[PDB]
């Protein structure tokens, strides 16, 4: 239950739900770096 | 139909008592839970253009302490509420001192007059409503665990045992419907009971953003 | 003991079995007997129990000292108060007064017994009830302490205030177990009686306390009921402006109040809750007037219903204070010029000085604006002169709310300014004022350059300190300090 726990609480611990995708990862403030580690790595750099 | 217009306002007021108690209101104990039939014998068994009509029963309660503040319940006559609808409700808030106040529309609002009501938020609080909404309580689903609002005390007890800022806890949306079941606004801790299978208890927090 | 119309039998019997023979069968059948219990188990008995105790059965009459006092709830709550049932449970409790020296008829007076016409005397003529006073609580223990036995009971307030005044330096059930029997006229003269006590001896700690009873009321226990919705705000809300000014509008058109204006303006004059919340709620207004800047009208009306409330208890018959509608502007313009100086240090004491020498709530009001670098390092010499104009009780009190708001700030010249400000006035200062600087002093020492001078002044503030708490509580902080 640790683990369903944890991934049902960072899915809910901004208010609303954050799709693991780039398009709810990568909405949130973690960092350029983390952020173009996913999936879309020069637009984040672009943006940032 | 008229039997499910007297049902379908019963219940809305119903839920409008539980949601005022669950606010934190004066809600009287056999108005917070009256038979239906004790409502048609109130009220008077034919909203279709009869004696159970809107405007009747506009709920005024105050508050269980400070008791100058109101939030007066409002049942707006046409489906599609608008301005011209609505300041008739300003005028009477104003005419009163009281900056609280519900009103439960029917279909949806006019965008200008959901504009509208923000426009006035630092003056005078205006919450609304649709009748979907408030057919079922949703406190009592079993989805939704126990939400309690937390005082500034209590908030500044929390940040100060768990050494962490508000931009720290993990938020919760002012349009959640339970949030607006509570009417909190921006910036206020709810703490949030809920059991846990491998603990019993589990107590979170969610700051309003 | 006590003797009953079977315990007069019992003696009687006692008497007349002491002499004269009369065999054991004989005697048995005309000592008593028990017509409830057949005579196959009483002769069963000794061939089962080997002369045991019949309590047990006693013991199930002390079971119907909840049961049928449980019956007598039905015959309360179905009825709705019968009439007959209350005089049978009168009859009752007679019976169980005249037979038992009381916990089943103790039980039967709990339940219910109001409009009895011998309950009180009865009452009284075993008056001396000390654990029964706390026991027959329910409906008999009001009504009879009002004489002599409240008079009693009202030194622990005076010891619970001496405890929070012991707790500061450094209840709720009570007076709810006190309104558990507790009626209009009870509490009505038992409020009379103690607010003219008060007002007569102190009038100082009681109002605070008779606010917190009265807003101890909130289990619907029934002027007065105005008195606790205006109260409402002021325990709800600390910094309440707005539901302050619909308040003061609300005690500004008032009849001609024959003593309930009076009393009003008591129960909202004495209490360092409300005071400090009527003296922070007047500051926040003048703060949010300087931000309009449109200096006088709310903060003023505020202001001359907080000075009415402070000057109440001076005399008995009286509307309220005088506005002096040119002196706040005399008053509130060190406010200006502190502003001003914030203004030019963000980018004058001698009219400060003025303003703080010619001295009751703008007093107050300027000292609860002292906890909001070179403008206070200017103003603190007006400070020394006020420090030496008045020289009042309470401004100790208000030393300590800038000394909290101060050890919110943390700084240091600020920090020295008030140790020399605490120490340059010992002369007539209390030993609750004295154990406050040494608390403040505790958490001084940030700087080691005046530190041990400060030490070798604990030790010099020992001996010129007479009273034996300042110096205990000196040798404590320097145990304190060594750990």
């Amino acid at each position: 239950y640790r683990h369903l726990a944890l991934l049902c609480d960072t899915m809910t611990c901004r208010g609303h739900l954050m799709a693991i995708t780039r398009h709810g990862v990568n909405r949130q403030d973690t960092g350029p770096l983390m952020k173009c580690s996913f999936e879309e790595t020069v637009d984040v750099l672009m943006e940032a | 139909d008229d039997e499910e217009e007297t049902y379908r306002l019963w219940k809305i007021r119903k839920t409008i008592m539980q949601l005022c108690h669950d606010r934190g209101y004066l809600v009287t104990q056999d108005e917070l839970d009256q038979t239906l039939e004790e409502f048609k014998a109130q009220f008077g068994d034919k909203p279709s253009e009869g004696r159970p009509r809107r405007t009747d029963l506009t709920v005024l309660v105050a508050h269980n302490d400070d008791p100058t503040d109101q939030m007066f319940v409002f049942f707006p006559e046409e489906p599609k509420v608008g301005i011209k609808t609505i300041k008739v409700y300003c005028q009477r808030m104003q005419e009163e001192n009281i900056t609280r106040a519900l009103i439960v529309v029917q279909q949806g609002m006019t965008p200008s007059a959901k504009q509208s009501l923000v426009d006035m938020a630092p003056k005078y609080i205006l919450e609304q409503f649709l009748q979907q909404e408030l057919l079922i309580n949703i406190t009592e689903h079993e989805l939704v665990p126990e939400h309690v609002v937390m005082t500034k005390e209590e908030v500044t007890e929390l940040l100060a045992r768990y050494k962490l800022r508000e931009n720290q806890l993990p938020r919760i949306q002012a349009g959640d419907p339970v949030a607006r079941y509570f009417g909190i606004k921006r910036g206020q801790v709810v703490k949030i009971i809920r059991p846990s299978e491998t603990a019993g208890r589990y107590i979170t927090y969610r700051l309003v953003q | 003991x006590x003797x009953x119309x079977x315990x007069x039998x019992x003696x009687x019997x006692x008497x007349x079995x002491x002499x004269x023979x009369x065999x054991x069968x004989x005697x048995x059948x005309x000592x008593x007997x028990x017509x409830x219990x057949x005579p196959s188990l009483q002769s069963a008995l000794p061939f089962l129990d080997l002369h045991g105790t019949p309590r047990l059965e006693f013991h199930q009459s002390v079971f119907d000292e909840l049961r049928d006092k449980l019956l007598e709830r039905v015959s309360a709550i179905a009825s709705e108060g019968k009439a007959e049932e209350r005089y049978k449970k009168l009859e009752d409790l007679l019976e169980k007064s005249f037979s038992l020296v009381l916990q089943p008829v103790v039980m039967c007076v709990m339940k219910h017994l109001p409009k009895v016409p011998e309950k009180k005397l009865k009452l009284v003529m075993a008056d001396k009830e000390l654990y029964r006073a706390c026991a027959v609580e329910v409906k008999r223990q009001i009504w009879q302490d009002n004489q002599a036995l409240f008079g009693d009971e009202v030194s622990p307030l005076l010891k619970q205030y001496i405890l929070e005044k012991e707790s500061a330096l450094f209840e709720v059930v009570q007076r709810l177990t006190r309104m558990v029997g507790k009626n209009v006229k009870l509490y009505d003269m038992v409020l009379q009686f103690l607010r003219t006590l008060f007002l007569r001896t102190r009038n100082v700690h009681y109002c605070t306390l008779r606010a917190e009873l009265l807003m101890s009321l909130h289990d619907l226990d029934v002027c007065h009921k105005f008195t606790w919705c205006l109260d409402a705000c002021i325990r709800e809300r600390f910094v309440d402006s707005k539901r302050a000014r619909e308040l003061q509008g609300f005690l500004d058109g008032v009849k001609k109040g024959q003593e309930q204006v009076l009393g009003d303006l008591s129960m909202i004059l004495c209490d360092p809750f409300a005071i400090n919340t009527l003296a922070l709620s007047t500051v926040r207004h003048l703060q949010e007037l300087v931000g309009q800047e449109t200096l006088p009208l709310l903060l003023l009306l505020r202001l001359l219903a907080l000075g009415q409330g402070a000057w109440d208890m001076i005399d008995s018959q009286v509307f309220k204070e005088p506005k002096m509608e040119v002196e706040l502007i005399t008053r509130f313009l060190p406010m200006l010029m502190s502003f001003l100086v914030d203004d030019y240090t963000f980018n004058p004491e001698s009219f400060t000085k003025f303003l703080q020498e010619q001295r009751m709530a703008c007093e107050v009001g300027l000292y609860y604006v002292l906890h909001i670098k070179n403008a206070l390092l200017r103003l603190l010499p007006g400070l020394v002169e006020t420090f030496g104009d008045l020289a009042f009780g309470d401004i100790f009190l208000h030393l300590l709310t800038g000394n909290l708001a101060l050890l919110a700030d943390e700084f240091a010249l600020e920090d020295f300014c008030s140790s020399l400000f605490d120490g340059f006035f010992l002369t007539a200062s209390p030993r609750k004022e004295n154990v406050h600087r040494h608390a403040l002093r505790l958490l001084i020492h940030l700087h080691p350059r005046v530190a041990p001078s400060k030490l070798e002044a604990l030790q010099k503030a020992l001996e010129p300190t007479g009273q034996s708490g300042e110096a205990v509580k000196e040798l404590y902080s320097q145990l304190g300090e060594k750990l």
